[PDB]
DNA sequence: CAGTCCCTGTTCGGGCGCCG
DNA sequence: TGGACGGCGCCCGAACAGGGACTG
């Protein structure tokens, strides 16, 4: 029915081979279900031990959703894939979806079902569903259309998308639309209302060229930064400044400006920590100075387009998370603080996982990628769970850090 | 023509590389016998092929007899063809446990006959099983055969095998949505809420079904008879247990010996509670020969004991049931062993085992109590799909202390406080603010990365000092040894100050046990202090006391 | 700056157990 | 006799990775 535009993985690399991992019974009979569905429509097919390949596989429900979504963790596909969907189909991104006063997101990722796959590419499709109790072996499958999130599929069918959306951004000429993976990106700076409308309009300008709408609003103009911060004090103790001192000094690697000789000064001799010092004048004022250079701009950091997006995020109790987002050591494009998300003072585990989806969203917004986590957590404390308060239809990469708090240096 | 029972499994080489060329074995005649005897029966069937020398390749062969049976099994060892062979994906994704079976009215277990030999091997890749058989010892050279079905030794066998075989039960079991299938290898479990004739039938029917494809069910199938042997388990109506372990009864032991001792131990452990294997494995640790005798210390003596005398008790486990609740209860058992059980009904285990892993150099109770729990949540989500609710011996208050507290993130499921001493607790605390009329330690050590000498000091607010010399040290020992000089030599209430990341990590992290002796007597100090506040400051910055002992410590 | 060294933590392979 | 294949579990030790602190 349509031409299938053929696939290769980057050169010198082979197709995915990564274990399935256990799955709750309900998620089980979810996917036996959708699959079932699936293969009756020709989506997918079942296949044998012959082929080499395989990628994980589970299901999620979406926020507020109820219904299950498969969700293929392609991501070591997509390492093996990258060449295509940068170099050769790939999409531009709107520095300006950023700044709108409303972004909704829309999972077409429905739509790719339409394209069929280039037939020597899905062989590494392949995946496989377990059994409870191993009751069965595992019963495997590859793909025969575009499939959902891998990054293959919104490039290959972004010819099809800007021809069923070109109508509408003629039509409304100034609302920003951005394609990543599944997902589609949409703003505008209308009044909720209108905005709103328009999102139902550019729906049933999706339904009749055939797809669907199972849509998530954010407001990027809302979205903060959580800079570095002193505290404010009408006495200071001995520890207290060493506590200061040692903050400023780790905040020199990034605001060189950052002085501590004079703060240093009140230190001097052999004190017991909870002794009252006054501050001195050259002391107050290298504060003052401090503190205002903790107001301005790093020098010099700006976003690189070639260079790997890194976010690490800090537990810091009660409910509050810090993050920074940076290409370069201490040049940060963003740094944020989040409190009382889902799981506040219960759950760290789906509080770090809701951390996790609203970083990668911004990111997708700012700067169309995701970026690659550090996590404050045992990677089997995170592998155990994760999937379970997953909402999200991509996956950022991530890798496990061990780095206790000598200083507070992103939250008081 | 030969014929075609059943569909076929593409299979290649790895790309441009080619066949299993290799001389056969020493063969003794005994075996010779055996061997060309079943060889022969083969080609009957369709099994072998007679060819030509226009196959240039050769593989050697050498029977094993079946265990439990007069007769002998057949192995052509592939392992040169294995390498050269395309890589496949496995199946097998696990095993089944009898704790994962619903209580069925009636239950049929049955082997299939000849199973490997029953699935036909790919047309193009045939010609690659070439091997060639012994008459006697230098009689003659032998004739050379070629595979028409999935060989023995093979890596691509059991995969292929597999894969067929659930390919050929689709159709039966959505015809029959309510038959419990449990299909493994060629072991098939059938069960069925039937009442056992109609269940017969049905038994039957599946014989016949698995018949048209070539598939042969002999009756060396249990029918009747409770208990049926599956897996290594027995299974019965109401319950199931191990088939008997034997223990090796060795005077002298060998290092072989208590190898195949712990993992017999293991495998005992599913069932029987509180199994331990710590103080036997501490044996094996850097000896060199499997086959070397080594002496068993009173402490693996006393193990040992206790764990024969477990297993003296006959214990079963029984059957899920999927209206009521899993419940995981864990104790605590000493030297980083922790054991568990998951039950519905009090005092009927499910399965039984333990989690004894050291992860870390450092560490507590409720680290190793949460890495049970996950160890458990895993193991509960393959067999039941499901995770249990948890019964632990660690108070509610304590572990709100813990997890709100460290800095990682970490989570238990819903679980709730078991009184079962011994209870897991946090042995020590660090304030959060300076203490108040504490006196002050400014704490530091260096050391020469040459000479490996060094010092370990302080200085106090109150006057108080120290330097001590230390020998083939290390800079991180003698800021260990610093921060464990201040709590020596302090009161019930002290503030350090250290400028050492290292040291500060550790403690922070609140250990109960430690690989290092240091670490330990520090940690042993710190459980008798009232109040402890520690404090980083940046070295070499001219901080206060810092700066001083510094000096004190480079001297 | 680069290059060591400590130290700690992962990963992988090999030995045994168990199943076919 | 000495000996093949796949799956899973435990335990061990050697090899590899990366981070801070010191040293030319
Ligand atoms: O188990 C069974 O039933 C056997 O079936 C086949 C399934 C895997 C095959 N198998 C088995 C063993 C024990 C073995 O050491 N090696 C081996 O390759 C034989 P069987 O027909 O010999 O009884
Ligand atoms: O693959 C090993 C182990 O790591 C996981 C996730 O922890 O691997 C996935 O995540 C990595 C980090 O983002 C990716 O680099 C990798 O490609 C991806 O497979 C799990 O799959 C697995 O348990
Ligand atoms: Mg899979
Ligand atoms: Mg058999
Ligand atoms: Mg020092």
């Amino acid at each position: 029915p349509i031409e299938t535009v053929p696939v290769k993985l980057k050169p010198g690399m082979d197709g995915p081979k990564v274990k399935q991992w256990p799955l709750t019974e309900e998620k089980i009979k979810a996917l036996v279900e959708i699959c079932t569905e699936m293969e009756k429509e020709g989506k997918i097919s079942k296949i044998g031990p012959e082929n080499p390949y395989n990628t994980p596989v589970f299901a999620i429900k979406k926020k507020d959703s109820t219904k299950w979504r498969k969700l293929v963790d392609f991501r070591e596909l997509n390492k093996r894939t990258q060449d295509f969907w940068e170099v050769q189909l790939g999409i531009p991104h709107p520095a300006g979806l950023k700044k709108k006063k409303s972004v909704t997101v829309l999972d077409v990722g429905d739509a790719y079902f339409s394209v069929p796959l280039d037939e020597d590419f899905r062989k590494y499709t392949a995946f496989t569903i377990p059994s409870i109790n191993n009751e069965t072996p595992g019963i495997r499958y590859q793909y025969n259309v575009l499939p959902q999130g891998w990054k293959g599929s919104p490039a290959i069918f972004q010819s099809s998308m800007t021809k069923i959306l070109e109508p509408f951004k003629k039509q409304n000429p100034d609302i920003v639309i951005y394609q990543y993976m599944d997902d589609l990106y949409v703003g505008s700076d209308l009044e909720i209302g209108q905005h709103r409308t328009k999102i139902e309009e550019l729906r049933q300008h999706l339904l009749r060229w055939g797809l669907t709408t199972p849509g998530y609003e954010l407001h990027p103009d809302k979205w903060t930064v959580q800079p570095i911060v002193l505290p404010e004090k009408d006495s200071w103790t001995v520890n207290d400044i060493q506590k200061l001192v040692g903050k400023l000094n780790w905040a020199s690697q990034i605001y060189p400006g950052i002085k501590v000789r004079q703060l240093s000064k009140l230190l001097r001799g052999t004190k017991a920590l909870t002794e009252v010092i006054p501050l001195t004048e050259e002391a107050e004022l290298e504060l003052a100075e401090n503190r205002e250079i903790l107001k301005e701009p790093v020098h010099g950091v700006y976003y690189d387009p070639s260079k790997d997006l890194i976010a690490e995020i800090q537990k810091q109790g009660q409910g509050q998370w810090t993050y920074q987002i940076y290409q370069e050591p201490f040049k940060n494009l963003k740094t944020g603080k989040y409190a009382r998300m889902r799981g506040a003072h219960t759950n760290d585990v789906k509080q770090l996982t809701e951390a996790v989806q609203k970083i990668t969203t911004e990111s997708i917004v700012i700067w169309g990628k995701t970026p690659k986590f550090k996590l404050p957590i045992q990677k089997e404390t995170w592998e155990t769970w994760w999937t379970e308060y997953w909402q999200a239809t991509w996956i950022p990469e991530w890798e496990f850090v061990n780095t206790p708090p000598l200083v507070k240096l992103w939250y008081q | 023509v030969p014929i075609s029972p059943i569909e076929t499994v593409p299979v290649k080489l790895k790309p441009g590389m080619d066949g299993p060329k290799v001389k056969q074995w020493p063969l003794t005649e005994e075996k010779i016998k055996a061997l060309v005897e079943i060889c022969t029966e083969m080609e009957k069937e369709g099994k072998i092929s007679k060819i030509g020398p226009e196959n240039p390749y050769n593989t050697p062969v050498f029977a094993i007899k079946k265990k439990d049976s007069t007769k002998w099994r057949k192995l052509v060892d592939f392992r040169e063809l294995n390498k050269r062979t395309q890589d496949f994906w496995e199946v097998q994704l696990g095993i089944p446990h009898p704790a994962g079976l619903k209580k069925k009215k009636s239950v049929t277990v049955l082997d299939v006959g000849d199973a490997y030999f029953s699935v036909p091997l790919d047309e193009d890749f045939r010609k690659y099983t070439a091997f060639t058989i012994p008459s006697i010892n230098n009689e003659t050279p032998g004739i050379r055969y070629q595979y028409n079905v999935l060989p023995q030794g093979w890596k691509g066998s059991p995969a292929i095998f597999q894969s067929s075989m659930t390919k050929i039960l689709e159709p039966f079991k959505k015809q029959n949505p309510d038959i419990v299938i449990y299909q493994y290898m060629d072991d098939l479990y059938v069960g069925s809420d039937l009442e056992i004739g109609q269940h017969r039938t049905k038994i039957e029917e599946l014989r016949q079904h698995l018949l048209r494809w070539g598939l042969t069910t002999p009756d060396k199938k249990h029918q009747k008879e409770p208990p049926f042997l599956w897996m290594g388990y027995e299974l019965h109506p109401d319950k199931w247990t191990v088939q008997p372990i034997v223990l090796p009864e060795k005077d002298s032991w060998t290092v072989n010996d208590i190898c195949k001792l712990v993992g017999k131990l293991n495998w005992a452990s599913q069932i029987y509670p509180g199994i331990k294997v710590r103080q036997l494995s501490k044996l094996l640790r850097g000896t060199k020969a499997l086959t070397e005798v080594i002496p068993l210390t009173e402490e693996a003596e006393l193990e040992l004991a206790e764990n024969r005398e477990i297993l003296k008790e006959p214990v079963h486990g029984v059957y899920y049931d999927p209206s009521k609740d899993l419940i995981a209860e864990i104790q605590k058992q000493g030297q980083g062993q922790w054991t568990y059980q998951i039950y519905q009904e009090p005092f009927k285990n499910l399965k039984t085992g333990k989690y004894a892993r050291m992860r870390g150099a450092h560490t507590n109770d409720v680290k190793q109590l949460t890495e049970a729990v996950q160890k458990i949540t895993t193991e509960s989500i393959v067999i039941w799909g499901k995770t249990p609710k948890f019964k632990l011996p660690i108070q509610k208050e304590t572990w709100e202390t813990w997890w709100t507290e460290y800095w990682q993130a970490t989570w238990i499921p819903e679980w709730e406080f078991v009184n079962t001493p011994p209870l897991v607790k946090l042995w020590y605390q660090l304030e959060k603010e300076p203490i108040v009329g504490a006196e002050t330690f400014y704490v530091d050590g260096a050391a020469n990365r040459e000479t490996k000498l060094g010092k370990a000091g302080y200085v106090t607010n109150k006057g108080r000092q120290k330097v001590v010399p230390l020998t083939n040290t290390t800079n991180q020992k003698t800021e260990l040894q610093a921060i464990y000089l201040a709590l020596q030599d302090s009161g019930l209430e002290v503030n350090i100050v250290t400028n050492s990341q290292y040291a500060l990590g550790i403690i922070q992290a609140q250990p109960d046990k430690s690989e290092s002796e240091l670490v330990n007597q520090i940690i042993e100090q710190l459980i008798k202090k009232e109040k402890v506040y520690l404090a980083w400051v940046p070295a070499h910055k001219g901080i206060g006391g810092n700066e001083q002992v510094d000096k004190l410590v480079s001297a």
